[PDB]
């Protein structure tokens, strides 16, 4: 993709990862959980449907018989409308294939764009308090329990609260 | 805390600008590849016509009887349809056939000809109801009596409706020129038909021709459109099929040719040969030859929209 | 210090690829749904044809006096013209018609018949100059005297010019036999034409039709494009309505059929029936059979084409 | 957007900005004011008027009458005429929509990548001197009066000339 | 340590979404231009008719005698092509030369009619074998010895073959009247032909014509296809150029029509009259009426697509 | 291009660089060198090599002659015959223009991300060891040889390493 995280500094994806399109693996002295997000989750298949709604509009424009299957009509006439009428395939076989390729490449693109900005956006909740590691994770130079890993995830985790020691740790 | 994204073990591979067979999460079908084979008609006044073939519910060939004043939405062309029964046929009957099936059916009023000194009852054992019979709609006009002189004759036919009527006439072509004047009379024959839009002269050709039906002799059926306070005039002196009835199209309508049964239980909007498209995929590889509304035809069989991101397991 | 972006109280909604229905800040229309109900003509040489038919220029009826050489870049027909005075048709009439809309115009030069033992000076009724006149560029010719021979006779036109040669001739139908004797003598009547890449014969068809312009009788109006150096000849022994003059065409321009007003003082290039189509916009929605330079017809009355970025009010 | 930038972590746009697309709104000791950025702005508006241009094109293809609409042509051929131009007309409206669809994905695309580019430019300016509140501010760690904010605007703040004071407050 | 990327001193500019004229490192063409002038048949067995008509296969003047049985996928049509010796032409003939473009080739075999009572070696100084000849796969029927009366008669074929049969017939046009006579006696003359699926008929119409290899006097041919198993039949009494063999097609093949010369050693699937368009390239402005397996044609000469990255040199 | 690298905060490219799209420019106390990165290169190179594919697709429909060139069929349907045709060719011209000028922005769009890729990923590969100038450039806050400079491009530079003098010289 676009923006080299999904098949890109991100090595793989999570088989395990059911729950979620995008989601945080975190270890502390617990050990590891993992949990989906669901607003950038929820945003993906948001996009996505729209996508697929726009093809599977219902076209009330109506074509009638022009030529015959049981009584073939004048030779001329015929050549006429069969060129036509393989003219006109011609087209929309071209359109169909750059249609679904067109989108089938920004559908790749925009999945990747979002797990993106959610990579992003976390990094600048942890501020000064951790170091990205090259391969998608923050190592925390704190003690980070499971109510603070799960701050981070809802979006309250106070960065300023943990500064002393982070900074404490990097130093 | 690590970030990361979903994969599985078996995804669907797609096509992009820059690559192809890429492994996507899931994906879905944009083509359409099932066909049910009937004729879904739930929903719509239908008219199977059969054996009847759409022209002859014009004309009134016995097979066609039970169609002389159909009405319908959806209208059924089969292989067995005949539009004839003494042999013959119709001059542009692809435009004749082009205009019923948008016509929502036809109701039939007489045109008001009466005759003097002519025989009015023409049959053959072609067109059989109970014994010989002839076209419904039409008369087949004959001299009184054999090889007496038919006179030429003018009749005029005034469409006092509303709506465009459509007149069918036909041209008798008997077995040989002996066989034509002991039907009308030796010497050429002429029939002049004229309207507001409207000029043409037919004079009949006796010959042999193959046995069709066991006759060697044919008929010619001619239309025209006559609008509204427009009068039709025929003048002709003898092989002159004529008419009886106008016809009027009732409203609007869709035609297809099929070879597969009616079905009730299911709707549909996209008709062929083989049966109906039930979609809303905006693509189908079925037949490119399908009417109605319809996913346009493409030919590749399959194009696969990714709906999720890309697959990458480990 | 903060980085932003703008937004405005009401913004413009658009559709995209992923969502339908977007607020961006500021929005284009691309399809054109404004009529100018005129025919803007400035800067170009109009003809508007009026109670003149198109194909009436080539044989002169009185209301085509004036219309006899045009000259344009612009043709407009009007739904008064009639092509006719003697009622009649052309056949092949449509493609006559779509070639003189390409024309520039006509310019008229004598085929140079000249005749002996019969009169020229044929005249109607329905063709009136202060009196019983006929076509301007055509020659009924008829025999001396009522029901005098009309002589079998051959009359020949060489094209001696550097462009294809417009002929028209005309078969006349009586309104009966007696009376296409009275005019031509009787017995089965023929005309002959033929060329270097034409050849088809025609007979006189007399019978009743009805009256229009008073007359039951009708003229068959036939033509022919004759290449330079190519030889035309007809052969007829009566029921010829012969040509005195053939047509070239002059240019080029393009036709179009309207029911408004002439404007000299709008440019435009894409016309249809009700006026002109003057935009920049790629796509319309106005009329499917707009002709000239036009923007695409389509069936969506507005594609609102974002020209800023998305509006995120609070 | 696919740079999750306008509608994303900057949560919503100025209505009082009416100079520009983008801009700078700073506070210091005197107060606060918003200017906007010519050069981020003037490359979007260049952007999509390319856009614009492309679709004003006038196409110079003329086309002339085949049917009439006062005599109609006979019928047969009428409805192949007819069957034809309903099938031009089925493929001139798609290729309308999809055009404008598309278009609109990528303007909407454009002016979101553009903020990110002026966003992080002047990151890059404020080099160690400012942190990312994830909003679209930078916090100034070093007293920063009107001139100063008005040297990040047209790109002449030093970061080293008050390094020592912004790395002074920050730990 | 510092990130950068390439650029060269002399780019190519091409055209984007936002922008026109934009320079790009490489790029290469999506419109093909160049054209081979040569008719590139290798690896397909090609007939070049030359100076033969392409109907002419089926009737047979002098020029097409090496033709009568040709085998072909790939069939060249010459300006020079002559589809008739005795000058006439064909009804419908573009449909018969678009049946015959994609037939394979022909393979003709003898219909099975015998006379009595008539000459059948009519012949003309038009159709010279080392003398007075004519088409050979047809026959001039001409009555016994000069005004003698033709009989009314009656031939029949019958399809015993298991794909369409081509029949071709002519109607000759004599001189004059006077002319007519001698060859087929005085009074109307009338050829009827019918079928299962067909039914016209046919009178001479002599007249004087420009004449046309020394002749005024002109053949019409007409032709239909037979089913297998069907019967056609001819009533004709005079003025019939009668067929001797009937036609049937070969397989498959493609028509073109070019003025340049074959080249067994390019091989090509794309022609035009001027050559061969020999391309990888999805677009081509060289021809929009090219035919075969061709990259679309559009008004475009030349689409540049970017194949590297923007060049920004210093 | 959408990702403000190639003709956006790098100034120019390099007409020496003749040996990959991409590349690292170093100085230290050896001097200056250059050489490119295979990897980022060959993604765009496979990248537009596919379009390229795409777009040099022979297709198998075959069209045959319906008028004639040397005997001009019959003028009304040889006009719906041209009026066909020309519609149709008005059809390609526009999937052809719009076909290039869209896949021209992505060419060019996927060249400029690819860049973007290289840099970020480096930058993460140094961490706490540089900062970046604005410019494309990573000033390296230790003594940085040329088996130094090696080890970053072929990704084997271990940041902790170094962390101690890096650090050291940052403050
Ligand atoms: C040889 O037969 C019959 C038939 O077809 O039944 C006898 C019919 O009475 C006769 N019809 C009339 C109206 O006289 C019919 C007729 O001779 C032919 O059909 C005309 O070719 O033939
Ligand atoms: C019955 O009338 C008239 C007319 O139409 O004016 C008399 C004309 O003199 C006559 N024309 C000629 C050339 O003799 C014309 C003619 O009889 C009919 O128009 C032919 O059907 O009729
Ligand atoms: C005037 O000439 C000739 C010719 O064309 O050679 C003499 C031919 O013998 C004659 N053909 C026959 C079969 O009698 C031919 C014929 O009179 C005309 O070609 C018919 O118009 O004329
Ligand atoms: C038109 O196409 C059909 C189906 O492809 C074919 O069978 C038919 O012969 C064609 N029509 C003519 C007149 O050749
Ligand atoms: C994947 O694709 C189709 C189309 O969107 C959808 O109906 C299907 O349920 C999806 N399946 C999964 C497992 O996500
Ligand atoms: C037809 O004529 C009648 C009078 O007989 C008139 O009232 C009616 O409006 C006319 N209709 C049309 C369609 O001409
Ligand atoms: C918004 O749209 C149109 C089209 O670009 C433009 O002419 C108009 O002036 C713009 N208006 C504002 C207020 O930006
Ligand atoms: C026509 O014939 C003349 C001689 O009479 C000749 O000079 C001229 O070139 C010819 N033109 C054409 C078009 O055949
Ligand atoms: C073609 O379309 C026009 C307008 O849509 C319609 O009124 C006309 O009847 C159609 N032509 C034929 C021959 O039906
Ligand atoms: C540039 O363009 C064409 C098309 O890809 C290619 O064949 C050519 O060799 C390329 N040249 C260079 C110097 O990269
Ligand atoms: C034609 O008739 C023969 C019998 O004479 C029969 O065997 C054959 O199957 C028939 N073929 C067709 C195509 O009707
Ligand atoms: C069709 O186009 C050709 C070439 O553009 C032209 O020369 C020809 O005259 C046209 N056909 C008709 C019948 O006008």
């Amino acid at each position: 993709g676009l923006f080299g995280a999904i098949a890109g500094f991100i090595e793989n994806g999570w088989e395990g990862l059911i729950d979620g399109w995008y989601g945080f693996r975190h270890q502390n002295a617990q050990g590891e959980g993992t949990a989906a997000d669901y607003k950038s989750t929820q945003s993906a298949i948001d996009q996505i449907t729209g996508k697929l709604n726009r093809l599977i509009e219902k076209t009330n424009q109506q074509f009638e018989l022009i030529d015959n299957e049981f009584n073939e009509v004048e030779k001329q006439i015929g050549n006429v409308i069969n060129w036509t009428r393989d003219s006109i395939t011609e087209v929309w076989s071209y359109n169909a294939e750059l249609l679904v390729a067109m989108e089938n490449q920004h559908t790749i693109d925009l999945a990747d764009s979002e797990m993106d900005k959610l990579y992003e956006r976390v990094k600048r909740q942890l501020r000064e308090n951790a170091e990205e590691d090259g391969t998608g994770c923050f190592e925390i130079f704190h003690k980070c329990d499971d109510d603070c890993m799960a701050s981070i995830r809802n979006n309250t985790y106070d960065h300023s609260k943990y500064r002393e020691e982070a900074m404490q740790n990097r130093i | 805390i690590c970030l990361g994204h979903h994969a599985v073990s078996n995804g669907t591979k797609v096509n992009t600008l820059t690559e192809r067979g890429v492994e996507v999460v899931n994906a879905t079908e944009t083509v359409e590849r099932t066909n049910i084979p009937r004729i879904c008609s739930k929903g719509k006044r239908t008219v199977d016509l059969g054996q009847c073939g759409l022209l002859g519910t014009i004309t009134g060939p016995p097979q066609c009887d039970q169609f002389l004043e159909f009405s319908a939405d959806l209208i059924i062309e089969r292989r067995e349809g005949s539009d004839v029964c003494y042999p013959g046929k119709f001059v542009n009957e692809e435009a004749l056939r082009q205009i019923l099936r948008e016509s929502g059916g036809i109701d039939k009023e007489a045109m008001g000809f009466t005759y003097s000194g002519i025989r009015t009852n023409g049959a053959t054992s072609a067109c059989r109801r109970s014994g010989s019979s002839f076209y419904a709609e039409m008369k087949w006009l004959l001299s009184n009596t054999d090889n007496a002189a038919f006179p030429q004759m003018t009749k005029s036919y005034k469409n006092t409706r509303k709506s465009p009527a459509l007149i069918v006439w036909g041209i008798h072509h008997s077995k040989s020129t002996a066989e034509q004047t002991t039907l009308y009379g030796s010497g050429n024959k002429l029939v002049t038909v004229g309207s507001s839009n409207y000029q043409q002269s037919f004079v009949p050709s006796p010959g042999a021709r193959p046995q069709v039906n066991g006759l060697s002799s044919r008929i010619d059926f001619h239309w025209l459109m006559l609008n509204p306070n427009d009068t039709v005039t025929f003048s002709f002196n003898g092989a002159f099929i004529a008419p009886d009835r106008a016809s009027f199209l009732r409203g609007k309508s869709m035609g297809i040719q099929s070879g597969v049964q009616v079905d009730a239980n299911c709707e549909g909007d996209c008709y062929h040969s083989g049966g109906t498209i039930i979609s809303n995929l905006p693509f189908q590889n079925i037949d490119s030859r399908a009417v109605g509304k319809c996913p346009r035809y493409v030919k590749q069989r399959s194009l696969l929209l990714a709906t999720g991101m890309k697959n990458v397991p480990e």
